[PDB]
């Protein structure tokens, strides 16, 4: 069972967006599909549900005419369209399969409603200072001055995950800054290469930054 | 809507001990045979994960140290023994009617032995200096308890402006915390000084942990 | 609204492949329809169209009239009703075929 959502979106205040949820691995019409968003405060706000069997919908009526739910049975895909977006609609949106419990979820779609302009990050390598303490070695990566969220940061294309801390992004002056540390034994670097990879969907940029000594 | 009152809002529990999370519904969500209560676990960057449905039925692959119980208006999630990977936020949710509303959530955190920070300081990169900026970065990694303070000193004198701080959530493997602190100057400002220091103050040391470099 | 109500019929015994649903269904099927609303076959292109219309009208009307009596159906009930009413709508189609 898999629910696969469309990617993150930056939308101007007042316009519309359509998010998709491609289901596979089960009988599409045998389960309801719910849409929910998780706000900056981490609270879950229900949007509505649809029954793929007959197309019937139930909406969070407090929303009014903000959302439209549809399915395409041929592609076993569920769609949520949001109209007349405001900054308060910025959130992570989830689809989830349901039979009195949301047992499989999509991965989430981050929507930013903002008039601010897209800005790709600058990616800076953090190499240690030329002093040879030896228990382990910690390197890092500074991802500075981007908008909107999200970015994806990996080390060595994802094959380095132990000993990694990626720190939550911080918003300041309408730009995000993020950083990540990676800790390896002293015999492995710099003999073996370590690279941070940073993707920023909204600017369609992917940057690889090798950490070089000195 | 049905209102579910979930408590505690926050829960610290020692490794191998018992955690209990409570949910009280504003109306009955049971019959004499079935109770309509779900429990979810959410970790950072992930959707919630269903642990238990119909009050007491474990989802396949959920370890048996999780258990759901209760009926009518009063429901419990119990974890025993708690493990490091259990740090996260837990939610109840009824399935009696739509909307299937949620409790406000419980942040469960592990206790453990004190752990001193591993502190690393990083000069500005050549790439950043080239475009006129200068960020100094200090990582304070894998410490416990979570309360820590970082101080920047330039040429010996405390610097507070231009500092941005970020904290991780509790580590799922060793129950520690980590923090990143970045001091950003202009290239011109950075090169008017030599000594750059981050000082970490934490329960584990009676004097601060100091990491420093000289621009020379 | 141009819909007939068929005779009551045995509710089919469904096996769901897991004990929870099997027991839930056995214990709750008395709450589900045992007659279906349908239009004459001559108003549908094929059997699938007859059946889908029959399922959705039967469940909708059943939900409305039982709600006035205090019934509460959850998603599990609705999906079980879709499965059992589907079979009963197929049977109704076959009963109308037997009129010849």
């Amino acid at each position: 069972v898999k629910l696969q959502e469309s990617g993150p979106q930056l939308v101007r205040p007042g316009s519309s967006v359509k998010i998709s949820c491609k289901a596979s691995g089960y009988s599409f019409t045998g389960y309801f599909m719910h849409w929910v968003r998780q706000t900056r405060v981490k609270s879950l706000e229900w949007i509505g549900r649809i029954n793929p069997y007959n197309g019937n919908t139930n909406y969070n009526k407090i929303f009014k005419k903000k959302a439209t739910l549809t399915v395409d049975k041929s592609s076993s895909t569920a769609y949520m369209q949001l109209n007349s977006l405001t900054s308060d609609d910025s959130a992570v949106y989830f689809c989830a399969r349901s039979q009195d419990a949301w047992d499989y979820w999509g991965q989430g779609v981050t929507i930013t409603v903002s008039s601010a302009k897209t800005t790709p990050p600058s990616v800076y390598p953090l190499a240690p200072s030329a002093a040879a303490a030896n228990s382990m070695v910690t390197l890092g990566c500074l991802v500075k001055g981007y908008f909107p969220e999200p970015v994806t940061v990996t080390w060595n294309s994802g094959s380095l995950s132990g000993g990694v801390h990626t720190f939550p992004a911080v918003l300041q002056s309408d730009l995000y800054t993020l950083s990540s540390s990676v800790t390896v034994p002293s015999s492995t670097w710099p003999s073996e290469t370590i690279t941070c990879n940073v993707a920023h969907p909204a600017s369609s940029t992917k940057v690889d930054k090798k950490i070089v000594p000195r | 809507d049905i209102v579910m009152t979930q408590s505690p809002a926050v829960l610290a529990t020692s490794n191998g001990e018992r955690a209990t999370i409570t949910c009280k519904a504003s109306m009955s969500v049971s019959t004499s045979t079935y109770s309509y209560m779900d429990w979810y676990q959410q970790k950072p960057g992930q959707p919630p994960k269903l642990l238990i449905k119909k009050a007491s039925n474990n989802e396949t692959g959920v370890p048996a140290r999780f258990s759901g119980s209760g009926t009518k208006k009063d429901f419990t999630l119990t974890i025993h023994p708690v493990q490091q990977e259990d740090v996260s936020t837990y939610y109840c949710q009824h399935s009696w009617q739509t909307p299937l509303t949620f409790g406000a959530g419980t942040v469960l955190e592990l206790k453990r032995a004190d752990a001193a920070p591993t502190v690393s300081i990083f000069p500005p990169s050549s790439e950043q200096l080239t475009s006129g900026g200068a960020s100094v970065v200090c990582f304070l990694n894998n410490f416990y308890p979570k309360d820590i303070n970082v101080k920047w000193k330039i040429d010996g004198s405390e610097r507070q402006n231009g500092v941005l701080n970020s904290e991780t959530d509790q580590d799922s493997k060793d129950s520690t915390y980590s923090m990143s602190s970045t001091l950003t100057l202009t290239k011109d400002e950075y090169e008017r000084h030599n000594s750059y220091t981050c000082e970490a103050t934490h329960k584990t040391s009676t004097s601060p942990i100091v990491k420093s470099f000289n621009r020379a | 609204g141009g819909y007939m109500l068929g005779s009551a019929m045995s509710r089919p015994m469904i096996h769901f492949g897991n004990d929870w649903e099997d027991r839930y269904y056995r214990e709750n099927m008395y709450r589900y329809p045992n007659q279906v609303y349908y239009r004459p076959v001559d108003q549908y292109s094929n059997q699938n169209n007859f059946v889908h219309d029959c399922v959705n009208i039967t469940i909708k009307q059943h939900t409305v009239t039982t709600t006035t009596k205090g019934e509460n159906f959850t998603e599990t009930d609705v999906k079980m009703m879709e499965r059992v009413v589907e079979q009963m709508c197929v049977t109704q189609y076959q009963k109308e075929s037997q009129a010849y």
